[PDB]
């Protein structure tokens, strides 16, 4: 009961809480304190090979009971101690008793009256250490605690043969070489069925058209659902022409094969959920600093993995799966890439089997059977989403409460962190409260579609952002978080956030993999990094070709009419005559698309502006979507909906549509949105943010110009250079970078002198490395960089290709 | 966090070297003596001008020229890999929001403290963020740098502070004990590739993009920078590695983000256009401005050193006080009974 | 310190009360407690954290320049000259009364002189500073050559447009702008080791030798002699100099009998004028009267025995505004060239602004604000053999054309006269200018008047002005420029600014600032340099209202332009300032923002308004470059504050309750000879100018954190001033009272002077009043006199029957301060003066009590008062009442006795 001095105050890295502010009829602080002493031998508790993580953790816990203390002492408004609560020791506890209106019964110089008894649980609630405290807004007296096994703290000083990284350090006795891990070899034509690939529109729909060419015609595509009880009768994106590398067998993403000992979870979804003891758990409780009975304990709450899970979006069953399906499908495992929105090659914090699943095989659908009629079907899943021990104590942590209800937000994610493992706060749990506070309920929901309802009008920040999403949750955002507050009267949450995959948006072309082995490795799982990478040279004319088309020119002699690679000069030019043979005239249906033979080609931007899942001003509009971070990318904070975050239902409902389409038919007349059903309420929680904010309040080369004002750690200098012939140049901005020349011969050759620059004379800094035929011919480049395939000779202009 | 990695083709070490003179041509970006990759580099930015800010060649991080970089060269065909700044923060580092009025917030992130001071009302000519920098090189040369942050908190002298304490880093999971470990798993370390490319051409060196070449063996010409990808073998070569990085020994203690006015933040001279383009005039509203930051809202944290250990902080609406000491006689009340 | 601390003479400080009475004993001579000789005099003051900082100057210091060797600057050990100046701290080592004990005592040492900076003052030369007497004409100089015959020379304007070309003239339409003025004649200039004249000639542009040092001695000294002779008690005709030996004592220049002492010791001797401290630091700045070329920053951690190094201004660079305003002051200072051998100046050697005539100093947190004047440095051609040039100073307008897009920026920023000449006079249509009506083949192409011919061979070396013009020549740009009177023909009429004559500097300098300047001081071997970016710098004109009859709709010059000036100069064409004081506003801001403070400063015919942003201790700025840097804000006097003498300046208070500074003038500081050696007979009296703030302060609601027009200032002539009594004090006890101390013959007398809506006036009856002291520290109580305690009457003890008050216990009526109001009748002295009454126990059945009354000061006073922990025993009454009894807890119990004992 009364005041020990051997425990003192500490930070939890996962959270940073350690104190609480009492504010109203009596102000003061709780605040987290543990035992001083050194040398805690965790080692000690013994691991053998022939069993699971349970039985450990609990001895673990066993010895930490034994080895440390920890106690939420009350202190007054000048810091001065109170009394002790050491939650595993104290004497007589026991709840709180109500009146029949359920009021605590209470007198302020007696306390509260107690029943006598402990709350229900109280056999495993006292192993666990309180991690964060929180008061009631309306009602005196009540405040809120969360507790979690010591494991979460201790995680780091566990052994470390059992709380390992993701990849291995291996012994190195060859010398290191980091090309031995990553699986490499590029596709090809299979030598027994050419064949196959999409037929050339033999006759071209007049449409009141005039002009003719002599190139090569369009690609047919077609899907029908026919009569037969398992296959289509058509299915032209389930087409395979293309195959694997054979290199001492085939080359794929085969999880046995190279994670001889893979890494796992402490524990699983379904046993934290089980094991009671495991499990997070909030607590409502009563205090009053100079009463006789001044603390006594309200009700307890699991914080129930299952009821996150559970309320998880139906294409999470899923995860190896998406909207484009069988085209994207192969075009990723052809260039040995995660298929899906979050498969555990890149993200095996989620999965309850870890790095033991890290393949594409089985996504929930039928593929790979010897028809492509025959694949494109609904089936039962291999692996689910999940939320396993690291993943589950980064989304524990940041506490706030709102009328009768109370948030958890959240942490950083240090509980769990490893140098190559990035667990997150993925979302957001509620308890609230009920009869008058006499009864209680828990759930929880994912960020994907708490942030469904942002646009471009609420930031005032740079406009675009990989942040979008649609009718599926295929977008998954995640956050370390730094935690949630009332400014003023708004309140506002702050962290760090994951984007979209914005280094994968431009694509390979199939066989160049041999030459390009870092973009692939940062598909891999193997390069953990989320910066773009200036790589044009190897790319497709388009991200979006389907793999039936590729094969159209294998020796490059034509230039790939329909597929080829991003050069941005050599791009086919439309002119106004050219138009009728590429793309006015191939009208599509019901059952007929068509790959263009046209030439398509742009740069970084140009690829992002097209595929990124970018923000409009719309909500559910966003039709692409690539793949998830590896870790946050992005600064973020916001103001919430308080009203809204206490006013919806505890319960989310999602239904059919938000399914994926049961068959490629479906898929192919794939509709982009639709209503609500009516047992449904998924559309309601769309709104809980009011507004965003991102970095600086600049638009366009103005916000690289603060990227080069600010100061590096290491050395305290500016990236923009400037306070000290021959000097050197800024990094972020273009401003003094090459020479300056006027945009007058660029593109279109008009609107440069009066609708570009305030001024007469349209000068832009041409920046680090260019192109021009002299220092006095400063202005644009003609067409003269005309390249070859191979040895063949140049491009070729004035030839009846290209006429 | 500091964190951006950079391509490199040659280390510090015998034979290997690159040089600040008469090895790059800031005037003569035309040509490959410019050094401009136009492979595998960072988008939107610049290598060579990254590798000139960390210092990684000539004498501005360190006492003598650590003579590592990139090179472009028509004289044969080339590898290169990326390497880390030197720094071992990361972006999941963020610690307490903390609330400083009706409209003000802000939080530590890393080394810095960052504030959102204008989100709630926005105004034209204010870039809506202020910015306090760490200065501790003790701290920022670490190798698992945030278990060193013991907190952050309002105070009720109307700034936010934080804590830190020198005495609390810890070494990596193994001291290598048997083996020269190349790989060391480390929060800024990756399996970055080899990239392989073509020899550059001497003249009109930009006029087409840089071709790449067959990767799957160019290992073995490399070996020293394979070495350079974990970061303490970077720290090593930069002579922050060990105690030559010197200053205080201890000196845990308390920091304070930069001063304060209603001032602060207003750019409105940098902002908007009559004759230019707007990162331009910006760029020379900046440029008289490099020595005098704090009115952009932009600089370094303020630090006092105590004595004994940090181990965190507990809060009231009147005082802070550090380990549970700081408490005082209440003066001013003691007449009232 | 509930005390006020009056500057007796020289060297002796006392302690007043608020009753304008001295504490006893606490007259202390600080000069002889500070251990320095009887020739040291106290120079500044200031408290900080309750301890007392002195700045002391010797009489008999004599400083020396050797342009050879290197320790080139030193003081004069043979005979005794080594007189150093000092700044000491004092604190107040008793509790009861002033004993003044001495703490620290740092020596302010000469600067150390590099090589680089040696051979600029080698050359360098120093115009003798101007006086009270120092007319428009004796400041005026010969006008030197024209930019076209500088360079195409004797010869002809029909090949100015064929040659401008080949001198990188290109498009000028100036061939007749001035390249400055001559040296031959005028005020005398003269390097460091020589000494300034007691003459200064009536029209410069006849009557002086200017820089002809060896002109002066053989020939013209002995005709301004006969001319002009020193009093001796002689007189004699003034017909071409006048005389100011006495008027030059006066601003604080020293003598060996009838001559100045060389140029450098009177540098050092001004130098040493005001001082300002901080927690880390003591800065040390120079007078208003002088230019000054360096301050000190001490750390206040220097070791015992330490000789702390003044900074270099020519090493300090200031934020001008933007780079070009820098640039314009740097061109002028004088040639650079890679090309040119031997010729040495602080620009051609990479120095800036060598030289500035300081306002004054003082701190505000741990922040030195400073203000004051670029002094005039230009180049001038010290050449010798055919340089056409010769013995010319090389200066320009550099006045903004008529053309210039206007809105501030545009306007500081004008290409106009940055490199070289420009302007000087126009007859477009028939509309007459000075300045150039524009600024097509390409851009009009400014150069620096030394013909490339001679670019190799000519000696261009730095001189300093005693003024803020850079440029003398007596043509009528040079007035315009001086009086503010060019202006555009817009449809605004905005007036164009110079950017090198009357240029106002100001600053708020952080302690890394001070920091550097020590670092740039203790420099091994180089000049190291500082930046001070918290500065921005201001063209401030005298008014053309302080001027008669000049000429517009035979153009007037500085040699025929008539004064009229109100306030103690001749001159009516060279600015001034004077006491910069910093103050924090006592006017709530909003919680979560820091305090507000500004500064004032008095300037020839107006207040300035320095603004800061508390918040990160900048200058006020505000988002739009169009107004103006609202860090600075003019607001000009009325006839009767430019009636004051502006050079008998005393001293400058501010008074943190009022929010208010109070500037004080002792017309006893006047010199006893006017130029003529006329007795000057207006030496009696004083006067103090009121300074208050004008306009929405910073961050008073949410509207305030942004402002876009700059608070500002207002100078009041109060009503508190005399030409007939000698000032002691004037103690601001609050902004409804002022005490004045004087002598009328030779003892003290103490007037009271009353707020009335603004204006003070004198009251009689609370002078006499609170003169009445009987020799006691306060003023005496009377009980039947509205004395300065106002008067009480007391109740007659039967009150306490009649209203029944018997009946409570005395600790009841003792704890009920609303019935002890009801024991007497007060009548205020003056309005809203207050009074309560302090209860005693005296015994179980009665009580004393004591007038508890407000004094002028809004203070409240009662029997065991104290100033300086000494009781005061004003003699306030004691009153007792007496007769109360227990309250009744004995009801029950006695009406239980009584009727038991009839029963």
């Amino acid at each position: 009961q009364a005041v020990d001095e051997t425990l003192t105050p500490w930070t939890w890295n996962n959270n940073n809480f350690s104190s609480l502010k009492i504010t109203g009829e009596n102000p003061g602080s709780f605040g987290l304190v543990r035992s001083q002493n050194d040398n805690l031998n965790i080692s000690s508790v013994t691991k053998n090979s022939s069993d699971d993580n349970l039985k450990y953790l609990n001895a673990v816990e066993k010895y930490l009971d034994g080895q440390q203390n920890f106690a939420i002492r009350r202190y007054d408004n000048n810091g001065r101690a109170l009394y002790d609560i050491n939650l595993a020791k104290m004497e007589n506890p026991s709840t709180v008793q109500r009146g029949l209106n359920g009021e605590p019964i209470f007198d302020p110089f007696k306390g509260f009256g107690l029943t006598g008894n402990a709350p229900t649980d109280w056999n495993e609630i006292k192993g666990k250490v309180p991690v964060e405290v929180v008061q009631s807004p309306h009602s005196p007296n009540l405040y809120f605690v969360l507790l979690v096994p010591k494991v979460a703290l201790e995680y780091h000083n566990l052994n470390n043969q059992v709380v390992k990284e993701s990849l291995e350090v291996k012994a190195t006795q060859s010398s290191f070489n980091p090309t031995q891990r990553l699986q490499k070899d590029s596709p090809v034509k299979d030598s027994s069925k050419q064949g196959e690939k999409l037929s050339e529109t033999t006759a071209s729909s007049m449409s009141s058209g005039m002009a003719t060419s002599t190139r090569a015609k369009a690609l047919k595509v077609e899907v029908e659902r026919g009569s037969q009880s398992d296959s289509l009768l058509k299915n032209d994106f389930a087409k395979k022409p293309l195959k694997h590398k054979n290199s001492s067998g085939e080359v794929k993403l085969e999880a046995e094969k190279e994670f001889t000992e893979a890494w796992k979870p402490l524990l699983t979804t379904d046993q934290i959920a089980r094991e009671k003891g495991m499990g997070a758990t909030v607590v409502s409780f009563y205090d009053a600093p100079y009463s006789e009975n001044h603390t006594a304990f309200g009700l307890v709450d699991h914080i129930d993995p299952k009821k996150m899970v559970e309320n998880y979006p139906p294409s999470w069953k899923t995860p190896k799966w998406n909207h484009h399906g069988i085209w994207d499908y192969n075009a990723r495992n052809l260039l040995l890439q995660t298929t899906g929105f979050f498969n555990p090659r890149r993200h095996p914090e989620w999965f309850d089997e870890g790095q033991a699943k890290a393949d594409n095989t089985s996504p929930g659908f039928k593929v790979g059977d010897t028809d492509h009629k025959k694949d494109g079907f609904k089936k039962n899943s291999s692996s689910p989403i999940a939320l396993p021990f690291e993943a589950y104590f980064a989304n524990i942590g940041n506490m706030v409460a709102i009328g009768n209800s109370v948030f958890i937000f959240g942490g950083n994610g240090h509980a769990t962190k490893m140098f190559t493992t990035n667990p997150l706060s993925i979302g957001v749990f509620r308890i609230k409260y009920t009869d008058n506070f006499s009864k209680s309920s828990v759930t929880g929901w994912p960020y994907a579609v708490l942030f469904g309802g942002l646009i471009n009008p609420q930031t005032n920040g740079l406009k675009d952002l990989p942040l979008g999403t649609n009718r599926w949750f295929e977008y998954v955002p995640r956050m370390a978080v730094s935690g949630v507050k009332w400014v003023g009267n708004q309140l506002v949450l702050a962290g760090t956030l994951t984007m979209g995959d914005t280094a994968t948006v431009p694509r390979l072309k199939y066989d160049q993999l041999e030459k390009h082995l870092n973009l692939v490795a940062q598909g891999q799982g193997l390069l953990r990094e989320d910066l773009q990478i200036f790589t044009p040279y190897g790319w497709a004319n388009r991200p979006d070709i389907p793999v039936g088309a590729w094969l159209q020119d294998e020796m490059g002699s034509k230039f790939g009419p329909h597929y080829f690679l991003n050069n941005p000069d050599i791009q086919d030019n439309v002119n106004n005559d050219t138009v009728e043979a590429l793309i006015s005239s191939y009208k599509n249906t019901d059952k007929l698309k068509h790959v263009y033979p046209y030439r398509y080609s742009g740069l970084y931007a140009w690829q992002l502006f097209n595929w990124s899942n970018k923000l409009t001003n719309t909500p559910l509009s966003a039709n692409f979507v690539n793949e998830n971070s590896y870790a946050p990318n992005s600064l973020f904070a916001a103001i919430l909906n308080e009203d809204l975050l206490t006013g919806l239902s505890d319960k989310i409902f999602y239904g059919k549509e938000n399914e994926f389409a049961e068959n490629e038919a479906d898929r192919f007349n794939q509709l982009l949105s639709l209503n609500p059903n009516p047992n449904t309420n998924w559309a309601r929680y769309l709104n809980v943010v009011q507004r965003f904010t991102t970095g600086p309040n600049l638009d366009s080369s103005t916000f690289d110009q603060f990227l080069d004002f600010l100061p590096w750690i290491g050395n305290g200098k500016p990236f923009s250079n400037s306070p000290s012939s021959s000097t050197p140049l800024p990094t972020f901005s273009n401003i003094n970078v090459g020479v300056k020349s006027m945009i007058t011969q660029h593109l279109n050759k008009e609107n440069t002198r009066w609708v570009f620059i305030p001024n007469f004379s349209p000068d832009i800094w041409t920046g680090a490395g260019y192109r021009v035929q002299s220092a006095n011919q400063k202005n644009g480049i003609p067409f003269e960089q005309v390249k070859p395939s191979n040895n063949s000779t140049p491009f070729d202009p004035n030839s009846d290709d290209n006429k | 966090l500091g964190t951006i990695p950079v391509l490199i083709n040659k280390s510090g070490d015998s034979n290997d070297q690159f040089n600040k003179d008469s090895e790059q041509k800031w005037d003569k970006t035309e040509t490959n003596e410019g050094n401009l990759p136009g492979f595998g580099e960072v988008n939107g930015l610049y290598n060579a001008a990254l590798l000139h800010t960390y210092g990684f060649f000539g004498t501005n991080t360190n006492s003598t020229d650590p003579k590592i970089g990139f090179k472009a060269d028509s004289s044969s065909s080339s590898s290169s890999t990326l390497v880390g700044s030197g720094l071992n923060w990361t972006s999941q580092d963020v610690g307490n929001l903390v609330v400083i009025n009706d409209t003000s917030f802000g939080f530590q992130l890393g080394g810095w403290f960052i504030t959102f001071t204008d989100f709630i009302r926005p105004r034209t000519g204010y870039l809506g963020i202020t910015l306090s920098s760490l200065q501790d090189q003790t701290i920022i040369w670490a190798d698992q740098p945030w278990t060193s942050f013991k907190g952050s908190y309002l105070d009720s002298d109307g700034t936010p502070k934080s804590l830190w304490d020198p005495t609390a880093l810890k070494s990596l999971p193994n001291s290598s004990t048997t083996y020269d470990t190349n790989p060391t798993l480390s929060p800024s370390f990756q399996l970055y590739q080899p990239n392989k490319v073509k020899a550059y051409q001497t003249t009109n060196t930009y006029n087409k993009l840089i071709e790449p070449v067959d990767a799957t063996s160019a290992a073995t010409n490399m070996t020293s920078l394979l070495k350079l990808l974990t970061t303490k073998n970077i720290k090593a070569k930069l002579g922050k590695g060990t105690a030559s990085s010197q200053g205080n020994n201890n000196g845990g203690g308390v920091s304070q983000t930069i001063n304060t006015i209603t001032t602060t933040g207003n750019i409105s001279e940098g902002l908007k256009e009559e004759t230019s383009i707007q990162a331009e005039t910006l760029k020379k509203f900046f440029d008289s401005k490099q020595n005098n930051k704090s009115e952009i809202g932009i600089g370094d944290s303020t630090f006092t050193k105590m004595d004994g250990k940090l181990t965190g902080v507990v809060s009231t609406p009147l005082v802070n006080l550090i380990n549970g000491q700081g408490a005082t006689s209440d003066s001013d009340t003691e007449k009232i009974s | 310190a509930n005390t006020f601390l009056v500057k007796e003479d020289s060297k002796n400080v006392t302690a007043y009360t608020p009753f304008a009475t001295p504490i006893t004993d606490s007259k202390s001579d600080l000069v002889s407690l500070a251990q320095l000789d009887s020739s040291y005099q106290i120079a500044d003051q200031t408290i900080h954290n309750t301890n007392l900082f002195v700045l002391f100057k010797s009489r008999d210091v004599k400083v020396k320049y050797e342009s050879s060797g290197s320790n080139n600057i030193s003081f004069d050990s043979t005979s005794q000259g080594e007189k150093p100046s000092y700044v000491v701290e004092f604190t107040n080592s008793t509790n009861i009364g002033i004993k003044w004990t001495m703490v620290k005592k740092y020596q302010l040492d000469v600067p150390n002189v590099s090589s680089d900076m040696n051979q600029v003052l080698k050359n360098l030369i120093l115009e003798q500073p101007l006086t009270k007497y120092t007319l428009n004409s004796s400041l005026a100089k010969e006008k030197g050559k024209t930019q076209r015959e500088v360079h195409l020379g004797s010869g002809q304007a029909n090949q100015w447009t064929s040659q401008r070309n080949q001198h990188d003239l290109n498009n000028n339409p100036s061939p007749n702008a001035s390249t400055g003025f001559k040296l031959t004649t005028g005020n005398a200039y003269r390097k460091l080791s020589e000494s300034w004249p007691i003459y200064e000639p009536i029209d410069g542009t006849k009557q002086g030798k200017g820089k002809d040092s060896s002109g002066w001695s053989s020939t013209e000294e002995n005709e301004a002699k006969n001319d002009a002779p020193s009093v001796s008690g002689s007189s004699g005709t003034f017909n071409k100099y006048l005389n100011t030996k006495q008027a030059l004592e006066s601003i604080g220049i020293l003598f060996d009998d009838q001559t100045p002492r060389n140029v450098i010791t009177q540098l050092y001797y001004a130098s040493t004028s005001k001082l300002a401290v901080t927690n880390n630091h003591i800065v040390v700045m120079g007078n208003s009267f002088l230019p000054s070329m360096w301050y000190w920053v001490v750390e206040r951690s220097a070791q015992e025995n330490a000789s702390n190094k003044p900074t270099w201004f020519a090493n300090t660079n200031l934020d001008w505004g933007e780079d070009k305003q820098k640039q314009f002051v740097e061109n002028q200072l004088g040639y650079k060239e890679t090309t040119s051998t031997n010729s040495h100046n602080f620009h051609s050697k990479s120095f800036t602004q060598p030289a500035y005539l300081i306002s004054g100093i003082d701190s505000v947190n741990d922040q030195i604000i400073f203000s004051g004047f670029k002094a005039g440095s230009v180049g001038y051609d010290s050449s010798s053999s055919s340089s056409s040039t010769k013995d010319q100073a090389l200066a320009w307008s550099t006045t903004t054309s008529l053309d210039s897009k206007t809105g501030y920026k545009d306007l500081v920023t004008n290409d106009t006269g940055l490199n070289g000449p420009i302007n000087g006079s126009f007859s477009i249509q028939d509309t007459f200018s000075f300045v150039v009506p524009y600024s097509t083949t390409g851009p009009i192409k400014t150069a620096y008047p030394v013909k490339k011919d001679q670019k190799s061979t000519v000696k261009i070396n730095s001189l300093i002005n005693a003024t803020p013009l850079n440029s003398y020549g007596d043509e009528g740009i040079g007035v315009f420029d001086a009086l503010g009177l060019n202006y555009n023909f817009k449809s605004n009429q905005e007036r164009l600014p110079s950017r090198t004559d009357q240029i106002f500097v100001y600053g708020i300098v952080s302690p890394n600032e001070l920091r550097s300047a020590k670092s740039s001081a203790d420099s091994t071997g180089s000049d190291t340099k500082v930046n001070w970016s918290n500065t921005q710098s201001r063209y401030l004109p005298v008014p053309y209202n302080y001027s008669e009859g000049i000429i517009d709709a035979s153009v007037t010059t500085f040699s025929g332009l008539k004064s009229i000036a109100p306030d103690g100069f001749a001159n009516s064409i060279a600015n001034f300032s004077v006491g910069l004081k910093a103050g924090i506003d006592p006017n709530p801001v909003m919680s979560g923002k820091k305090a507000n403070y500004g500064a004032v400063v008095l300037t020839r015919g107006g207040v300035v308004r320095l603004n800061f942003n508390p918040g990160n201790d900048s200058l006020l700025s505000t988002t739009d470059n169009n107004i103006a840097p609202i860090s600075f804000s003019f607001t000009p006097f009325t006839a009767a504050e430019s009636a004051v003498d502006l050079t008998t300046f005393k001293e400058v208070t501010y008074n943190q309750e009022s929010g208010l500074w109070s500037y004080i003038f002792d017309s006893s500081l006047k010199p006893s000879h006017d130029g003529k050696q006329t007795p000057v007979t207006d030496n009696m009296g004083f006067s103090v100018i009121t300074v208050s703030r004008t306009g929405i302060e910073l961050n008073q609601d949410q509207a305030t954190t942004t402002l876009d027009v700059a608070p500002s200032a207002l100078a009041v002539q109060s009503g508190i001033q005399s030409t007939t009594q000698t000032l002691t004090g004037v103690l601001p006890l609050s902004e409804e009272f002022s005490a004045v101390i004087a002598k009328d013959s030779d003892q003290n007398k103490i007037d009271i002077y009353k707020n009335n809506n603004g204006l003070f006036e004198i009251d009689t009856q609370l002078s006499n009043s609170v003169a009445t002291n009987n020799g006691g520290l306060a003023p005496s109580y009377t009980e039947n006199r509205v004395d300065a305690w106002g008067k009480v009457e007391f109740a007659d003890n039967s009150v306490l029957q009649a209203r029944n008050l018997v009946d409570k216990t005395v600790d009841e009526i003792i704890n009920t301060p609303e019935i002890l109001n009801s024991f007497f009748r007060f009548t205020p002295a003056f309005e809203d003066q207050k009074a309560t009454l302090v209860a005693t126990k005296q015994s179980d059945t009665s009580l004393s009590v004591s007038p508890r009354i407000q004094f002028l000061d809004g203070n409240f006073y009662d029997l065991n008062s104290t100033i300086a922990g000494v009781p005061l025993n004003i003699g306030f009454p004691s009153r007792v009442f007496a007769g109360f009894a227990a309250l009744p807890a004995w009801v029950i119990p006695v009406s239980v006795g009584s009727s038991v004992g009839i029963l």
